[PDB]
């Protein structure tokens, strides 16, 4: 009854945060190719 | 071929030899993203929730 | 017992209190401790939690509070300050290739499309 | 025969270790005289060796 | 002062060298990747030379005068004369030529440049293109010697911490119970001495097929230029597995501090630390996969190169099980030491993808493989000795570094080098080859993003020095205000502030229980463990 | 090794502790391991803070309780029924105090 | 009064495979949606090159 | 450096006491080091035509 909903709690934002971390420590060079092609 | 600019893949195979490269450097690449999902994962656990933790588990 | 003008507000108070008196007060909370408790009032029993577990000296914090704002005004101040140092050491530079002003990039992608180079991808070549 | 005669010398000697020996007052004057011209004169070539003026 | 053969002064000198051979191999970097910036030859006018000059001026002041003289020399010479119990190091005397060659090192280095020719040979000096037929002046004379006045201080340097470690012990401090950071030295010294006479006998070859004519590796008369690129090479795999065992010691030691908590497998962590340095021997021609090598020689090393990330993967998952129960102190050594373990195992993956001989030959001499190892250089040795610095720097001379001022110096390494080695994984990926003033016009992409970043981690090491500034004028009024951290390790939940004054260092090395800084005779008695 | 030899070897230890200093080094490790420790240990973790007159010894427990709880159903069934022995000491908690 | 025990166990299994499910959640879309997107191309002008006779 | 563990004597630099300002001393250590390839960049273009 304790690990059911408070295990979720603290991981649902933590997956919501954490792809957002990748996406501009890796993904950081799918904005220059997209802002100036040129 | 030619290179292209602001490309981030191989150039186009024109070869089986070169085409076995490209199944090869995938085939990798595959087990290489669990590696660094695991460790991207495993380094935002710790860094966030375990910065609030002020009773260190030293047993 | 122990005055109402000694304790009151002992968190604003501990540091910038002079240290000889700043031990006077540990001093006489440590003998109204060998008591029964629950019979210490609120301003002295309150003012010793924050003498032994407060904030001050040890346990403070490895950032202030106005602090972790200043690292990321050196961060995004120290990009702005290295590209501007950029610009300079470029209009100090010599002058570019001729293959690269998007008319020799625009005639050399006939010259694959009559060759087939990228069949699938791209072969723009093209990037003034 | 000098062993115990040098440990008076040696031990309680208030001196450099290479100023102990009673036999070293010669062997470094003419020893900073090679050490005064082997660390001149192959950098003194060198500008010398700047201009393309070899031998 | 100058002569002194205290091992504590020799050791301020060694990282008093250190930045400023660290100010001219990263200088040489700025030019070199200024070079890069657009097509066509920018600031170097014309010349495709001083480009391979600069590039072998600046790979070896980087590796031979800076990861090498910190790591073994600017903190082994001051820390394991310190850790163990010993007083200073075991042979002191020769302990003071160990440095003071490496200015000689420097002289026998900034003049073969400065001399007509420009040794324009690469860091790897190949026989052919280094050979007098093709390099005429004394240009590469002068750049095979500096490479040996190293090799042979950074070999009686690892003479110097055998018989430290096996004899100059205390009384408890069994073979069993050492610190990790000694275990990383006493394990590379293990290799320093197994490695450097491979090499010092595979560059005085080349040294007489040059003004000698004995044609060891000159092909009139039948000398192999290959057997150069498994000579060299044999020395060239266990030294860039001794830039980073020491890399291994360090992290161990803050990743357990700033977390308080013994780190896991202590055991475990010191038998998959020679297994590196042990099989790192038995794979050296996996650089050289394309030269015409066996096709069953490849295929052993396609599956021998790969077993140097089973130790290495025990070596990162203990670090990140002796950090998941404890707290986490988030100051600047833990910063780097926590980067160190995201940036470090993303150049060992493109480690294992480089490994396979079935895909190196789409892949050696091009970007993607300078791509690989500058996250295992200015990521994995240096972001261990930023985080050796900043972890030593206040016990060992006394003075904070104002830490509200050296996080922001992490931040502008890490995002400001990340942008600099990731987009070298795509110009190596369509095949731009290396050492080259230009390219063609489809690497200007990259080639320009990451020349961007260049002048952000060199405006970092421009405010690095003025850290050092902080810290020497009024770091004495850096703990007295509220400008550094104190205290590195904060106390517990139910620790009451009062008692925490009594029982201060809570240390697990002596390290810290010395004075701030330690005296010139630290151990004037035999300290006793357990 | 297992929860109930958690609990005799720590309310065993807490007897002999004759100092504010060994309170609070073996409070630290009777909450320091991966377990929770059961309400008979902290009635002696009380009792403890009671042999050496030290207050925030005793309030800095049920706050290393509240932390380490995982549960709030898990700790307000928790706290009265320790009800019994905190009000005839008087430790107050940290939120009633509002320091 | 409840002996609960294992916090930090229910917090390794349950924080290491939500990392293999996450490290297929950009693997398997890697593979299929650019790598099979890219041996999509290659089998399509392959087999359009087939087509003259 | 053989005695007087103090807090300013264990390094090589004269810091406080100084009669120039340090910044001179420690600055000009610094920008000395980095001016080093650029009279490498100096000598051999203007030894080989380059200005
Ligand atoms: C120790 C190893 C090391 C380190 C740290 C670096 C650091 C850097 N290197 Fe270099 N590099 C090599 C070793 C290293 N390099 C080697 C072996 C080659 C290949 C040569 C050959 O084979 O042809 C090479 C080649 C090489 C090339 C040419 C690629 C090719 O032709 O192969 C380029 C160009 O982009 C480059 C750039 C950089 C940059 C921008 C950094 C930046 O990281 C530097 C700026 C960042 C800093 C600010 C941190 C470092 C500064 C310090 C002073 C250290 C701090 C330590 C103390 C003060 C405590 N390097
Ligand atoms: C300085 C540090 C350093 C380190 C540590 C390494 C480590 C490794 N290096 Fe690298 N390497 C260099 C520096 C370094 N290298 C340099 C300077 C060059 C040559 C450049 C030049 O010639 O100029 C080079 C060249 C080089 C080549 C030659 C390419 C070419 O020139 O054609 C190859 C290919 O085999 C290679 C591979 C590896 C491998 C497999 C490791 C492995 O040890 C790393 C393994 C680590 C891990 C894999 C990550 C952690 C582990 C896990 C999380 C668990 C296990 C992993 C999985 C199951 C996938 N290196
Ligand atoms: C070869 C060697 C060359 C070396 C050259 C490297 C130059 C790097 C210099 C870095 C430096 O000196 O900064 C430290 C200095 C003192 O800080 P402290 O740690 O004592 O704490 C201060 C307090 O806690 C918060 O300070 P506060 O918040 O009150 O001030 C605001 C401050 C913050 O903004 C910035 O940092 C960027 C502008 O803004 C200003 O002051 C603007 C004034 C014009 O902070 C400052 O005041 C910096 C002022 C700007 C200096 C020029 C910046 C150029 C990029
Ligand atoms: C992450 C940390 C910070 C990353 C900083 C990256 C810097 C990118 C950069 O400098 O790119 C410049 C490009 C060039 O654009 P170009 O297509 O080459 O046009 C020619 C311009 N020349 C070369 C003649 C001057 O011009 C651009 O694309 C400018 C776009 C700016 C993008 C800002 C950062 C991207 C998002 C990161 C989050
Ligand atoms: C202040 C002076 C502004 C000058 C105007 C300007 O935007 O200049 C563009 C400069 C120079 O770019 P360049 O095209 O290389 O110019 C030199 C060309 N030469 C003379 C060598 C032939 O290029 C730059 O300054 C860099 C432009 C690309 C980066 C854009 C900003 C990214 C910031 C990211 C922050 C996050
Ligand atoms: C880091 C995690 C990956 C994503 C980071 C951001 C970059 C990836 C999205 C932007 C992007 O264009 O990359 C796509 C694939 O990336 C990937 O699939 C990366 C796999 C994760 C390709 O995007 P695209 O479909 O435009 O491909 C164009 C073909 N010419
Ligand atoms: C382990 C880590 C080691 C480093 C691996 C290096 C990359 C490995 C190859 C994966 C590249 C996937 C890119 C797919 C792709 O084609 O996207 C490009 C654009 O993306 C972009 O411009 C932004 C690139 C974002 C890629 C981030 C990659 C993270 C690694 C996993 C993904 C296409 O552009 P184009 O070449 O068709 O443009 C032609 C202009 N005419
Ligand atoms: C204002 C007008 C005077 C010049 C500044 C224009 C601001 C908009 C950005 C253009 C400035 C600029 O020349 O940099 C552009 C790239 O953008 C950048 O690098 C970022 C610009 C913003 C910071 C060059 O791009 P370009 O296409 O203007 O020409 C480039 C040569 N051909
Ligand atoms: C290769 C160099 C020699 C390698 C072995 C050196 C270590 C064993 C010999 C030894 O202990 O004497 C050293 C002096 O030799 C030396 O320092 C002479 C080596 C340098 C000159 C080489 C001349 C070759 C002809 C240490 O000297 P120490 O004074 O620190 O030992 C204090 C003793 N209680
Ligand atoms: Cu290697």
């Amino acid at each position: 009854e304790s690990w059911v909903i408070t295990e979720g709690r603290r991981l649902i934002p933590e997956i919501f945060q954490w792809s957002a971390v990748l996406s501009v420590c890796l993904g950081w060079p799918g904005a220059v190719y997209f802002f100036s092609k040129a | 071929d030619v290179p292209t600019p602001y490309a981030c893949y191989f150039q186009d195979s024109a070869t089986p030899n070169q085409e076995g490269i490209l199944e090869l450097h995938d085939n990798i690449m595959f087990y290489l993203l669990v590696i660094l999902g695991l460790v991207s994962w495993m380094l935002y656990t710790i860094v966030m929730t375990y910065s609030k933790n002020p009773i260190a588990y030293k047993y | 017992a122990l005055s109402n003008a000694a304790v009151m507000d002992l968190q604003s108070r501990w540091e910038n209190m002079p240290s000889t008196e700043q031990q006077d007060i540990v001093s006489k909370l440590s003998e109204r401790q060998k008591l029964p408790w629950a019979q210490l009032t609120e301003p002295e029993k309150q003012a010793v939690w924050y003498i032994s577990y407060g904030e001050w000296g040890p346990r403070r914090p490895v950032l202030n509070k106005g602090d972790s704002s200043f690292i990321a005004k050196g961060v995004a101040a120290g990009l702005l300050f290295s590209v501007g140092l950029f610009a300079v050491v470029r209009m100090a530079g010599g002058q570019d290739a001729k293959t690269m002003n998007k008319e020799w990039q625009l005639k050399s992608d006939e010259y694959l499309k009559s060759k087939n180079a990228n069949p699938w991808g791209g072969y723009s070549q093209v990037q003034s | 025969n000098k062993v115990i005669q040098l440990q008076k010398i040696f031990q309680s000697s208030t001196k450099p270790l290479w100023w102990r020996h009673p036999r070293s007052a010669l062997y470094l004057y003419p020893f900073y005289a090679i050490f005064a011209v082997a660390v001149v004169t192959p950098l003194l070539y060198i500008p010398n060796a700047i201009r393309g003026i070899k031998a | 002062w100058l002569y002194s053969t205290n091992a504590k002064d020799i050791a301020v000198l060694y990282f008093m060298l250190a930045i400023f051979s660290g100010m001219a191999g990263t200088a040489m970097s700025l030019i070199i990747r200024l070079e890069l910036a657009a097509p066509g030859s920018q600031y170097l006018h014309g010349n495709s030379q001083l480009f391979n000059v600069l590039v072998v001026g600046h790979a070896v002041l980087m590796i031979f005068f800076l990861v090498m003289p910190a790591l073994i020399g600017g903190f082994g010479n001051y820390l394991l004369p310190l850790m163990i119990g010993a007083t200073d190091t075991a042979f002191p005397r020769i302990n003071n030529i160990a440095f003071w060659v490496l200015p000689m090192g420097l002289v026998c280095l900034v003049t073969s440049t400065l001399v007509e020719s420009g040794a324009g040979t690469g860091w790897t000096v190949y026989p052919p293109l280094s050979s007098i037929q093709a390099h005429s002046g004394p240009s590469v004379d002068l750049a095979i010697f500096a490479l040996h006045l190293t090799s042979i201080s950074s070999l009686l340097g690892a003479i110097n911490f055998i018989v430290t470690t096996l004899n100059m012990r205390t009384n408890g401090m069994t073979m069993h119970k050492l610190p990790l950071f000694v275990w990383s030295i006493f394990i590379t010294a293990f290799l320093l001495l197994l490695s450097l006479p491979v090499l010092s006998a595979g560059i005085t070859m080349l040294l007489l097929d040059r003004n000698f004519n004995t044609s060891f590796f000159e092909v009139s008369g039948g000398g192999d230029p290959i057997l150069y690129e498994h000579l060299f090479w044999f020395f060239g795999h266990p030294e860039v597995y001794i830039l980073i065992i020491p890399g291994f010691g360090i992290i161990s030691h803050v990743v357990s501090t700033y977390s308080k908590k013994p780190v896991f497998g202590e055991i475990s962590m010191v038998y998959a630390m020679a297994s590196i340095g042990l099989l790192g021997f038995l794979v050296w021609s996996h650089h050289m996969y394309i030269v015409g090598l066996d096709a069953d020689t490849r295929a052993y090393f396609t599956s021998a190169t790969m077993i140097i990330a089973i130790p290495t993967g025990i070596k990162i998952f203990s670090w990140l099980a002796t950090i998941h129960g404890g707290s986490i102190r988030l100051a600047t050594p833990m910063l780097y030491a926590i980067a160190f373990l995201f940036l470090f195992t993303m150049g060992g993956l493109t480690g294992v993808a480089l490994a396979n001989a079935s895909l190196d030959v789409a892949f050696h001499d091009t970007y993607y493989v300078v791509g690989h190892f500058h996250y295992v250089l200015s990521m994995g040795a240096i972001f261990s000795l930023f985080a050796g610095y900043y972890y030593w720097s206040p016990q060992i001379l006394g003075l904070n570094y104002n830490e509200k001022l050296a996080q922001i110096q992490f931040w502008l390494i890490f995002i400001g080098a990340n942008v600099i080695f990731f987009p070298m994984h795509f110009l190596g990926i369509n095949g731009m080859p290396r050492r080259i003033p230009d390219y063609p016009d489809a690497f200007a992409g990259w080639n320009y993003v990451a020349s961007i970043g260049s002048f952000i981690a060199t405006l970092s090491l421009f405010l690095f020095i003025y850290i050092l500034y902080d810290q020497l004028v009024n770091g004495l009024n850096n703990k007295v205000n509220n400008k550094s951290v104190i205290y590195n390790k904060a106390p517990d939940f139910v620790e009451s502030n009062t008692i925490f004054n009594l029982n201060t260092v809570k240390s697990s090395s002596i390290e810290f229980l010395l004075t701030s800084p330690p005296a010139v005779h630290s151990f004037n008695t035999p300290a006793v463990q357990s | 090794e297992t929860f109930e030899e958690f609990t005799a070897r720590y309310e065993k230890e807490f007897d002999e502790a004759y100092d504010l200093f060994e309170v609070q080094r073996v409070l630290n490790n009777c909450f320091s391991y991966d377990l929770v420790p059961a309400p008979a240990v902290i009635e002696k973790a009380l009792r403890a803070a009671r042999r050496v007159n030290d207050l925030p010894t005793a309030i800095r427990v049920f706050e290393a309780l509240k932390y380490k709880v995982e549960n709030e159903d898990q700790y307000k069934a928790y706290l009265d029924e320790l009800k019994d022995v905190r009000q005839e000491l008087g430790v107050p908690l940290k939120e009633e105090l509002f320091p | 009064i409840a002996p609960i025990t294992g916090t930090i166990k229910r917090r390794v299994i349950m924080d290491i495979v939500l990392g293999f499910s996450l490290g297929g959640v950009m693997a398997s879309y890697w593979w299929w949606g650019f790598h099979m997107d890219k041996i999509n191309k290659r089998e399509k002008f392959y087999a359009e090159l087939a087509e003259r006779k | 450096v053989h005695f007087k563990d103090g807090v300013y004597e264990n390094i090589p630099f004269k810091v406080k006491g100084r009669k120039t300002p340090y910044a001179l001393s420690h600055f000009g250590f610094f920008a000395i080091g980095f001016a080093v390839p650029f009279v490498a960049c100096y000598v051999q273009l203007k030894k080989s035509g380059a200005f």
